[PDB]
RNA sequence: UCGGGGCUUAAGCCCAGCGCCGAAGCUGCGGGUCUGGGGGAUGACCCCAGGCGGUAGGGGAGCGUUCCCGAUGCCGAUGAAG
RNA sequence: GGUGAAAAGAACCCCGGGAGGGGAGUGAAAUAGAGCCUGAAACCGUGGGCUUACAAGCAGUCACGGCCCCGCAAGGGGUUGU
């Protein structure tokens, strides 16, 4: 059994949140919660909630139990980009890329 | 198909050094460093026997060339090209005089310098006594 | 009549993207492959003909070092046989020096007699 | 776009390769005297207080 | 029995009956062909002549057939010049029956 | 730094000899294509000899895309195009 | 420019401020879920197999060997050590 959890559209770049996400990988639930918690970065926020509703949905919706769940596997993935103008000295304009991220979160039952 | 080696104990040897003419001595030392006499030969597996050499300082050589021959050390740094006659060489390491010489007789490869480790050599004699030593000439 | 590119191009570029899989970095992911298949076929085509001359000195190099056991040139062997009239040993199967050595040495014996 | 310019593009393995050390590190912590609450060493922390 | 045999331009060493590839023959599907050609064996049949004289190696063409397609391809730089050319060999599947020097 | 190692009654130079290595040359075995000759009355297919590096170029034979006749047809949910 | 035959366009519960998800429900189909048919390529990512820290390279090719993978074997696929 595992319980996915998705984040579309979140207006944050993939590099950057791969970062936390990569921190989390294969971890005991508890153990991540803390992480995210004291771990300084924006993604962390964004990645954190996920993992948060993951859990949810992981007892709420699939009789898993919250004391013996972790991190199965999560990755983040790139959404569309908000292309931008941006006035560039003697004329030149240059597009910025605000991009977006889809961060995917899945936990699991550890054993038995 | 032609024959397909498996693995082969490595067959050491010992080798004299005395009056012998350096690169004379240098050919036969690198054929039979790279497994080239025997029969079974595969230039991929690199299978040569492990030849020791002994008393190195006793190697002669022709003409003038304790006073003629010369080495090159180039160091990456400006007049850095160091050169060394023959005589100096027997006079701080002399094993280093037949190193120089079966290792330029030895291919370029990978596995050429993994045939230079088979080479061992002293000027003595007295090699580690190891085990084998299948004297030879 | 209009008639559009449709198909036909992509299926010639994967057709050919396939052909150049396992190669490396956009070497196998585009058209750099091409270029790579174009030096791959000419290398088969030229190692084709090498892998000739490559078993020819594999062999040669097995009978030479073992009649120079028995003692003598692989120069000294092949003419004794050239001259004891036994096209027989193909170079290649002179490899009965680690199959069957003594027939290899019985060999030896008629071109060490059929000298002199 | 003056002087200084990239003569090829950096292939993907060397790209991903200067990022060896990019990766990040967990944060320390530590249980407390109060709560079972994890906190970062020499530290106070809300929901759990302190003394002295 | 090491007894070699020349055919099809080439010449190899032949077992007591085993699965062996040749070069094209004009034989049947499933017949019998003979190779006078013989070269040594079991017990040092030393071949006086270039061949061994009063002796024979037979075999089942066990069946006929093409292999693997190479594919051989030619390139010139700099002047337009590309030949893309299949060709696959055929080959007779030698059976090895009778070795009687 | 002679390509390098290394070489001195040579691993150098001259003179005489035998042997071997060595190309995609030549031979062997198999297969293409074309041209020529034959069998064959013949079409047909088989056999024999020869040619077949190639840019600008000239010549020949094909493959695929779109559309029309063949269609009031035929394939198609037991699955069309892609 | 194009959901589907029909809006049947997803009530209600759960996480979340929202966005967005997870169940439930409609539907033949929901990786047909709303700039929604099909959904290629470059490009980014997660998991697995082979591989790499004495090595010199137009990145391939030829050979042998090792490891994993389809088959009983003969064979074949992937990877790359020399
Ligand atoms: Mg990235
Ligand atoms: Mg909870
Ligand atoms: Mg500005
Ligand atoms: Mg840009
Ligand atoms: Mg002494
Ligand atoms: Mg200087
Ligand atoms: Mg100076
Ligand atoms: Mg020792
Ligand atoms: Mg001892
Ligand atoms: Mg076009
Ligand atoms: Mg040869
Ligand atoms: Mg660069
Ligand atoms: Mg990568
Ligand atoms: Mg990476
Ligand atoms: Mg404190
Ligand atoms: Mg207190
Ligand atoms: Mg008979
Ligand atoms: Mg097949
Ligand atoms: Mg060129
Ligand atoms: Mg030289
Ligand atoms: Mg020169
Ligand atoms: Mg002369
Ligand atoms: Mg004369
Ligand atoms: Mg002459
Ligand atoms: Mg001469
Ligand atoms: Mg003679
Ligand atoms: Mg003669
Ligand atoms: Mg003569
Ligand atoms: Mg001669
Ligand atoms: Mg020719
Ligand atoms: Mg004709
Ligand atoms: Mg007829
Ligand atoms: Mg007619
Ligand atoms: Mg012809
Ligand atoms: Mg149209
Ligand atoms: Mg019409
Ligand atoms: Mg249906
Ligand atoms: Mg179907
Ligand atoms: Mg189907
Ligand atoms: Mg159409
Ligand atoms: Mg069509
Ligand atoms: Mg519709
Ligand atoms: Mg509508
Ligand atoms: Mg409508
Ligand atoms: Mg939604
Ligand atoms: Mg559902
Ligand atoms: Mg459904
Ligand atoms: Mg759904
Ligand atoms: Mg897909
Ligand atoms: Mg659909
Ligand atoms: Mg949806
Ligand atoms: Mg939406
Ligand atoms: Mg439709
Ligand atoms: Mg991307
Ligand atoms: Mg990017
Ligand atoms: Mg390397
Ligand atoms: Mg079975
Ligand atoms: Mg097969």
């Amino acid at each position: 059994m595992e319980a996915k959890a998705i984040a579309r559209y979140v207006r944050i770049s993939p590099r950057k949140v791969r970062l936390v996400v990569d921190l989390i990988r294969g971890k005991s639930l508890e153990e991540a919660r803390n992480i995210l918690r004291y771990t300084n970065k924006r993604g962390a926020y964004f990645v954190a909630k996920v993992l948060e509703s993951a859990a949810a949905n992981a007892v709420n919706n699939h009789d898993m139990l919250e004391d013996r769940l972790y991190v199965k596997a999560a990755y983040v993935d790139e959404g569309p980009a908000l292309k931008r103008v941006l006035p560039r000295a003697r004329g030149r304009a240059d597009i910025i890329k605000k991009r977006t991220s889809h961060i995917t979160v899945i936990l699991g039952e550890k054993h038995g | 198909k032609t024959y397909v080696p498996k693995q082969v104990e490595p067959r050491w040897v010992l080798i004299d050094a005395e009056g012998k003419t350096l690169g004379r001595l240098a050919t036969k030392i690198a054929t039979l460093l790279r497994g080239k006499h025997r029969p079974d030969w595969t230039p991929n597996v690199a299978m040569g026997d492990f030849v020791v050499v002994v008393n190195a300082d006793k190697i002669r050589v022709t003409g003038k060339k304790l006073e003629q021959k010369i080495y090159t050390r180039y160091s990456g740094y400006p007049g850095g090209l160091k050169k060394i006659p023959l005589e100096k060489m027997l006079a701080t390491h002399p094993e280093r005089v037949l190193e120089h010489a079966v290792k330029g007789m030895l291919p370029k490869g990978p596995l050429g310098r993994r045939l230079f480790k088979r080479l061992k050599v002293y000027a003595g004699p007295d090699h580690p006594h190891q085990a084998q030593r299948p004297e030879k000439l | 009549p209009r008639a559009k590119t449709g198909v036909v191009r992509r299926r010639k570029h994967k057709k050919i993207l396939k052909l150049a899989k396992g190669y490396w970095g956009l070497r196998s992911k585009s058209r750099k492959a091409r270029e790579t298949l174009f030096a791959a076929g000419n290398y088969a085509y030229a190692h084709r003909k090498r892998r000739k001359r490559d078993f020819r000195r594999l062999w040669i190099v097995r009978i030479n070092a073992a009649c120079r056991q028995h003692g003598l040139n692989y120069s000294t062997f092949i003419h004794g046989l050239k001259k004891a009239g036994i096209e027989v040993d193909r170079k290649n199967l002179a490899d009965l020096a680690v199959r069957e050595p003594q027939v290899f040495a019985e060999l030896v014996e008629r071109a060490k007699a059929a000298q002199g | 776009a003056k002087h200084p310019v990239p003569k090829k593009k950096t292939s993907k393995a060397r790209r991903d390769a200067r990022r060896s050390h990019h990766a990040l590190t967990p944060p320390i912590l530590v249980p407390c005297p109060e709560c079972k609450a994890m906190k970062p060493p020499h530290t106070v922390c809300p929901e759990c207080g302190y003394y002295a | 029995m090491f007894a070699i045999v020349k055919t099809g331009g080439k010449q190899y060493r032949v077992e007591p009956g085993l699965k062996l590839r040749v070069e094209k023959l004009d034989a049947e599907p499933g017949a019998t062909v003979e190779l006078p050609v013989l070269l040594l064996g079991g017990e040092k049949t030393v071949v006086g002549t270039p061949v061994v004289e009063g002796a024979s190696v037979v075999a089942e063409v066990l069946g006929h057939g093409r292999g693997k397609k190479i594919l051989v391809s030619k390139f010139k730089a700099k002047v337009q010049y590309r030949r893309k050319k299949g060709h696959r060999q055929p080959y007779t599947e030698l059976l090895i029956k009778e070795i009687r020097g």
